[PDB]
């Protein structure tokens, strides 16, 4: 089990962060951009 | 917090996935059938000699 | 937004649960041998040489 929290947290947890960022500041700058102050 | 708690239900998810189930898959029927026999031969002894 | 996020969330279960389930169930018990050889060592090298 020691193994197994240490290989998700480093082999794919940071890739799925990767990707999972990717699209929230795509979002983000996408959401933002329209909004009128 | 929240993240390593979801890390423990992924983590505990993989585990009952793959050692669990492959294991499982042959030695349930040999369980069921020791508790199957065993409950007849407690039945058999229940009942009087004659 | 909400579609896609769990889009995400399904490929990672899926990648999680082929590719590295099916590695997994060998490889853990290699690296568990390989811990318990190297603390074994490091617990004979803290001990005196006499």
């Amino acid at each position: 089990y020691s193994i197994m929290i240490q290989k998700i947290l480093f082999k794919d947890l940071f890739r799925f962060l990767l990707v999972y960022l990717l699209f929230m500041i795509g979002y983000a700058s996408a959401l933002v951009s329209l909004l009128n102050p | 917090y929240i993240i390593l708690t979801f890390v423990l239900l992924l983590n505990m998810l993989i585990a009952l996935m793959g050692e669990t189930v492959g294991q499982v898959s042959k030695e349930s029927k040999h369980i069921w059938k020791l508790q199957w026999a065993t409950t007849i031969l407690d039945i058999e002894r229940s009942f009087p000699v004659f």
